[PDB]
């Protein structure tokens, strides 16, 4: 498109309400059986981006200075088996400071108040 | 319980010691091993009467491993009879170990008596019981060919004969003398058993003390955590 200097827009065509769930092919699959508990794994990422014209957030991924390198357990990820106890209903712990790194919010500057 | 035996031959292979047991289990694989989860040790009982004209080394009893040329035992009873016997853990008269459990023994006991019979053979248990079929009988009946298997929990306290009820050569000798007690829980404070309730003074560790620092345990050991959620029992 031209116009502005910015972004392109996309055609939309109107085609069927088919979901992609379980394929009704057959009925095998092709997944793994196992991955044998024990962490034997350097760096095996992927890059999709490129860093010239993008940035950072390439390399530098998943390594938190805190229970990560160490190879260590806090009181995040505690989500065993859903066959826990099956489920009731919900009520929401507490939490402790130091288990959020990330934050991104919005705000407005005046007045200060909670966004999205 | 399912035993195996020599598939080259049928029936001459069984009578030469060359038969055994398969624990063909469920879905309860923790380890490499496979931990019985709710279970414990196993005790069984097997009583093949064969003789040494069905096994296939016939050969080294009168003939060849012979120093008697002059006097041959055969065409007597004396000999027959010799024979015919009823073995248990490759025991003939009587095994070395005892059914004296304790308290909280959830073991799965067995139960076999191939040979060259082909009806139902059973056993009478004078002051003693089993579990099976959400009930609680006394005596039960084992099946040849296959294997017998039943969770037995042995709580009793006293010594009693778990004799038959036949002709002579199968009710008069095939009795069992074993004590079973309990003091208090498992008896093991002042006793000697492969067991502990425990009950006792644990200043440090002992039995059932289950501290582990990663996670002690759950269902499986498929990570350092377990992330996929879908532990069936079979095909879905």
């Amino acid at each position: 498109v031209a116009g502005k200097p910015g972004d392109f827009g996309y055609c939309d065509l109107n085609y069927c309400e088919e979901a992609v769930e379980e394929e009704t092919g057959d009925g095998l699959d092709e997944d793994s059986d196992r991955a044998i508990e024990g962490r034997t794994a350097t760096s095996e990422y992927q890059t999709f981006f490129n860093p010239r014209t993008f940035g950072s957030g390439e390399a530098d991924c998943g390594l938190r200075p805190l229970f990560e390198k160490k190879s260590l357990e806090d009181k995040t990820e505690r989500e065993l088996l859903e066959s826990y106890i099956d489920g009731r209903i919900v009520e929401g712990s507490d939490a402790e400071i130091g288990m959020s790194p990330w934050q991104v919010m919005l705000f407005r500057k005046s007045p200060q108040e909670l966004l999205c | 319980t399912r035993p195996y035996y020599s598939d080259v031959d049928i029936m001459r292979d069984i009578a030469s010691g060359l038969i055994g047991l398969l624990l063909i289990c469920k879905s309860r694989s923790l380890d490499r091993r496979g931990i019985q989860r709710a279970a414990d040790i196993e005790q069984q009982a097997v009583f093949a009467v064969f003789d040494e004209n069905k096994s296939w080394y016939l050969e080294d009893n009168i003939n060849k491993f012979c120093e008697n040329p002059d006097e041959v035992k055969r065409d007597d009873p004396k000999f027959y009879e010799s024979n015919i016997m009823s073995t248990i853990n490759g025991y003939v008269p009587e095994s070395i170990t005892t059914l004296g459990f304790c308290f909280d023994d959830t073991v799965q006991w067995h139960f076999c008596s191939v040979g060259t019979q082909n009806e139902i053979l059973t056993i009478h248990f004078t002051g003693h019981s089993f579990i099976y079929g959400k009930r609680h009988e006394d005596t039960l009946t084992l099946f040849p060919m296959r294997g017998e298997s039943v969770t037995v929990t042995m709580d009793n306290v006293g010594t009693w004969m778990l004799t038959s009820m036949n002709s002579s050569p199968r009710s008069k000798k095939l009795r069992l003398k074993f004590r079973d007690v309990k003091c208090i829980p498992d008896d093991d404070e002042d006793s000697y058993e492969i067991f502990e309730p425990p009950e006792s003074t644990v200043m440090a560790t002992r039995k059932m003390h289950d501290r582990l620092e990663p996670e002690d345990e759950e269902s499986d050991a498929d990570y350092d955590y377990q992330n996929r959620l879908a532990a069936a029992l079979g095909i879905r």
